[PDB]
């Protein structure tokens, strides 16, 4: 006479909370944590592709070819690029490169760089090519230059008009750098050029520039008192670049076949490399993870779950605990 | 809660039943214990697991920042990079966080409806054969046998086959 | 659904009931028929139409995108202009794909909310001089003629008039 | 509304009750009276409090707008940093005035459910010791005094005490 | 004994199917449909106002005068303006447009351009002013040049100093065009202009320029390794362009009234004239709806539904269906 | 006989919220959170008094318009106001180079104290008092602007001028010099002697040079003539060198940036109120414990977030009888 049916709910022993609009930590039964908080502080291959991590080098550096940066004389195929927020070698002999910021995006939207000589430094017949160094630029405790580029200087007292092409005949796109050095007064233009009044002229089929060198004491940094000033250009497949000078030309040598298109990325982080693999990498480490939110770094390449700012993200998935 | 089951006219959680998330416990002459209703609990588990999918799936598309740099020269724009990508960083946390807290309150609410739910499916499939304890349990005013508790947990009761000796009883009772 | 009528207690719906989204059947001496509950369907259209109305009046201030030009020396500049454009596109499809989810289903509750009201409405005003099937329905402890049956559609039902019939059949 | 109490089958609310939010009138030997609901009503209260902090702490950290300028040849990017910032503008007016609008219509429904809930709470501490009226008040089938009516209100009734007298005076 | 009252709700036939965070493709009984997935496909009229359809010129072969461009000499008040993708009929004497994209961001703010001429070519009685064509422009196997601009050349082996000035005294803004030639080399030079030392310079009451010709050696672009840089300037009503040159100048003749100022917009689309007309345009063509969201593009023009990303977007009116 | 009611609260109110679902719902308690008040004037901040150009820009002001002496000193500010369009600006017609990125660089800072870099008595080769404009007027006489000097051929000869200062100072200094762009040949001749004139400027991260672009022009306040401006960033350590032979509008004094912090330049045509805020705007002081505001988007200091809206009203209550 006392059968009874009861209805009635869940409950266990978890300790897991959630909140609601009107409710802070309220004990459930089940829950799904959806946020990522962890990661291994090391910067990875990228799918099995190693990044480029410069080091003490910054972009300029290594384009231009700072002696420092023999590291990477010839680079491999990158996933993504290190830099330091401060790189210690930049340039060494002091001065400007033209459009810097655009170079660094463009470099972000490739994968790979393959040095090709395009002017020979044994070509230079009417130049003195071999004492164009600084002190400035040493390499080991002794005074050196660029790599890359040719500071060419008067040879016999004669600084003879230099035109000279070159033919993009290969199938790739070619990133050419040359430059323009400024002299700190008018002796300093005799002993190096000869010539008093001098200049630069480079044409391609989208290109037309003519540089006059500009005379003037400039503060010293690293010992020097006059500048140098580069340039660069997209040579396409099929055309030219004509350079004409009596003077104050830094020469290109070796330019940069870009091989691979892509997407790239310029990572600015003080850590070095890891010895790992990752699928997910930030600037402070790499992120392993089938959740769908992570709260590192806003900055991330490669399959990632999605960034947010919280601390906290839980989902209810059970009911409220007794 | 919304619908004042759990922890309402239900005061707690059963500790001892581990089969799911909504059930019973029956007591009769053949011994007791505790089942879980299947088809609740499924329905529920399907509920939730899809919203957990498309609350994942509505952020697929979320901002993601792209790292650009600029000289000394272009502070402003270095400045207006900064606070729109901040911009939808804040938006996007700001959605994330507000979805997780609504749909967290509408999850609660849900398992208080379904509790309650299943309390009525059992209470009109008794009607007065039964008596209604006010603390989620029905009395029966006849004898119920295994195969009778498992009846009204299948959802297919005798109403009329009972209200014989069930009358009789609550007259007198 | 959250309040355990439609497709609930109230098993299926009736095509019979042309006449509009909640209503009555009835039984007696004189005839059966469907009904629609005036009161309880246009209260459910004002709602249901002031909602549609208010999504849509809370878009008009969305974005708008407008097309811009960048040469190849202003590539960072133009893949700002993109993300940003992009960034506001994702938001405003995330709030109108987000808002259309969430109010369906408070759509679906409203109504199931609606016909649980109704059927209170109906039980409050019978007290025990009727039967409660446990299906939606109601078996009268008295004869219940058409003038009486449409006393409980209009609310004005009289208690203390069927009180003695009712009873004495118990 | 959503849950059928107010303005339901409980038609209208009492301006006789200044001390809370949910309460009861009761009458019986020794003089009628309005009171509060305590347990209901601070329950209410903090789910409010908490619901308006909240609104307010989502939006804490929230766009703000900074004057930057531009001379006439770049129109460009004026144009787009004028589109950027009245776009986050637009984007965080959305937010808010939609928030505000689904809160409000679960406000109101919370209170709803809160008066049934309390409505639930008595009339199964009862069950037949007491005739159900249909419109939130309950006649009961025997005396129940001051301290009776006490133990309804602080939930602890005592249904078995009652009961034989209960079923006596309805019989007849 | 058995009467009695039922409460039920509504079924019908529908299909219609919504979403929700929890149920996907739920039948409702009825629903409403609030995203435009349909286009005509063609470029119309706005409000009965015509669009300029560029065709296979580009604005800058528009407003300089590409001779292949001619159906534009006198372009009637437009709605919107059509441009390509890779217009062919650009800059047909190569060479570079000064703050192209600035211009053509000033033009999305204009319905009305009016040519008028302000300098005569019949004026030019000690320079050559027929002689100025180039076979990099041909028309029907003519060699010429831009129709708005001259090309000036030395007479009798002379370019005397130009000293020309304009005033604006039309009550509307002038859009302003005019040019410098870059040569190839030295000879060049001579042979166009005499004298070996050149500049324009131009001044307005807020413009302040003097440019000088960059001479280089070049690849050939539609058979010219010289190459021509354009420049631009708004005139205000009452003030003055003042030019001055002694070589490579190439002066305006025609210059434009910018009449009409209001919402327009350079839209880029492969189709052209469809022969319709609309209140919304896209560069996919034309909606006709009374909807407030559509998908079909996000740059449109006139008064318009919503943008958004989604395939459908259909909202729940009626209840669950059986 | 005996008998217990349930129900709720009523009230006298009239207070009004909307929902999806209904618009003006009156209930029983309801909470504003939206500020639509501001004070209408410019206030100072935690105690801190803004910059009020007046009648100056900051061009104007940077420079030494010899009509904006009242700021030849500026103690430390909070933000600063110029108004839309200042009649004290360039008064010698021209521009300002990097302006609008220059205005960026004020709106991070709060404190310029001024400095003489070159003395105007340091040029014994140049003429250093002849260089005044009618229209650069001080009482109806002509002057100049104070901050830099306009030099002028000495005895028919302009000599290279090769100058260097390093600065010793702890703070960041702004430099500021500029060019002259005369009418034609003839005025080169008769203010600077020299026909190919160049101004180079150097620092260790700053190479320049500019030349003299000389057009026929309109008058522009009496003038055809024209001044270019040009301005950088000294850091402390770091030396410039100045180089010309022509057309060079030298430096006299620059400005120590003592404090850097968080600033702006406001755009409005009020001016000071004589009150204390914690939230300003171009529009007025925001006092107030409202979490919203709709008054102006850009504002400094403790503020309110800004919402474009003319309402926002939270449900506390319940639904009144
Ligand atoms: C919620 O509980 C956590 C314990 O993890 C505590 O840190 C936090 O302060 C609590 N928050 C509130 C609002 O009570
Ligand atoms: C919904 O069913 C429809 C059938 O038309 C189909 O479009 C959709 O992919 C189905 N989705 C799911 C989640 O079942
Ligand atoms: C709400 O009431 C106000 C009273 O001031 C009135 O102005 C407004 O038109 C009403 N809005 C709607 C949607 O009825």
């Amino acid at each position: 006479p006392g059968d009874q049916i009861c209805i009635g709910y869940h409950a266990n022993n978890s300790t897991e909370q959630v909140d609601t609009i009107m409710e802070k930590n309220v004990t459930v039964t089940h829950a799904q944590d959806i946020l990522e908080k962890t990661h291994n502080g090391k910067l990875c291959d990228l799918d099995g592709v190693k990044p480029l991590i410069l080091r003490d080098c910054s972009v300029a550096g290594w384009l231009l070819g700072n002696p420092m940066c023999d590291e990477f004389i010839n680079v491999p195929e990158w996933s993504y690029i290190v830099e330091k927020a401060s790189p210690a070698n930049d340039l060494c002999y002091p001065g400007d490169f033209n459009n810097y910021e655009e170079l660094k995006h463009l470099l972000s939207r490739t994968n790979h760089f393959e040095k090709i000589q395009i002017i020979p430094k044994s070509s230079w017949s009417n130049h003195d090519a071999s004492s164009g160094v600084s002190s400035a630029c040493p390499y080991h405790g002794k005074s050196s230059f660029f790599r890359n580029v040719v500071w060419l200087i008067k040879k016999n007292s004669a600084y003879p008009t230099i035109k000279r092409s070159y033919n993009n005949t290969n199938q790739e796109d070619l990133l050419v750098l040359w430059g323009i050095h400024h002299p700190n007064d008018a002796a300093e233009q005799t002993k190096l050029y000869q010539n008093p009044t001098t200049y630069i002229s480079v044409g391609t089929s989208t290109l037309n520039q003519r540089l006059v060198p500009e005379i003037a004491t400039r503060p010293k940094v690293n010992g020097q008192s006059g500048r140098m000033e580069f340039f660069w250009t997209i040579l396409k497949p099929n055309d030219a670049i004509n350079f004409e000078s009596n003077g104050n030309f830094i020469a290109p040598e070796y330019a940069y076949k870009i091989v691979k298109k892509g997407d790239s990325a310029i990572m600015k982080s003080e850590l070095e490399y890891g010895n790992c693999n990752t699928k997910c990498q930030t600037p402070m480490g790499a992120i392993n993870s089938s959740m769908p939110f992570h709260n590192i770094h806003p900055l991330t390449i490669g399959e990632c779950p999605k960034y947010v700012k919280s601390n906290r993200l839980v989902l209810a998935t059970g009911l409220r605990n007794t | 809660g919304l619908f004042g089951a759990i922890a309402g006219f239900i005061e707690g959680g059963w500790q001892g039943m581990v089969d799911g998330w909504y059930g019973y416990h029956h007591s009769n002459e053949q011994g007791s214990g505790y089942a879980a209703d299947k088809e609740s609990t499924q329905k529920a588990i399907d509920g939730v697991t899809n919203k957990v999918n498309s609350i994942i799936d509505k952020m697929n598309t979320q901002f993601e920042a792209v790292g650009r740099e600029f000289n000394n020269l272009e502070r402003r724009i270095e400045n207006l990079n900064k606070k729109m990508e901040d911009g939808f960083l804040d938006v996007w946390t700001y959605n994330a966080e507000l979805l997780v807290l609504m749909e967290n309150e509408r999850t609660l609410d849900f398992h208080d409806s379904n509790v309650k739910n299943l309390y009525d499916k059992v209470r009109l499939q008794l009607r007065d054969n039964a008596k209604e304890l006010g603390n989620g349990c029905f009395e029966f005013y006849h004898k119920c046998d295994n195969e009778c508790m498992e009846s009204v947990k299948n959802g297919t009761y005798d109403y009329p086959q009972y209200s014989e000796e069930a009358r009789l009883n609550r007259e007198e009772i």
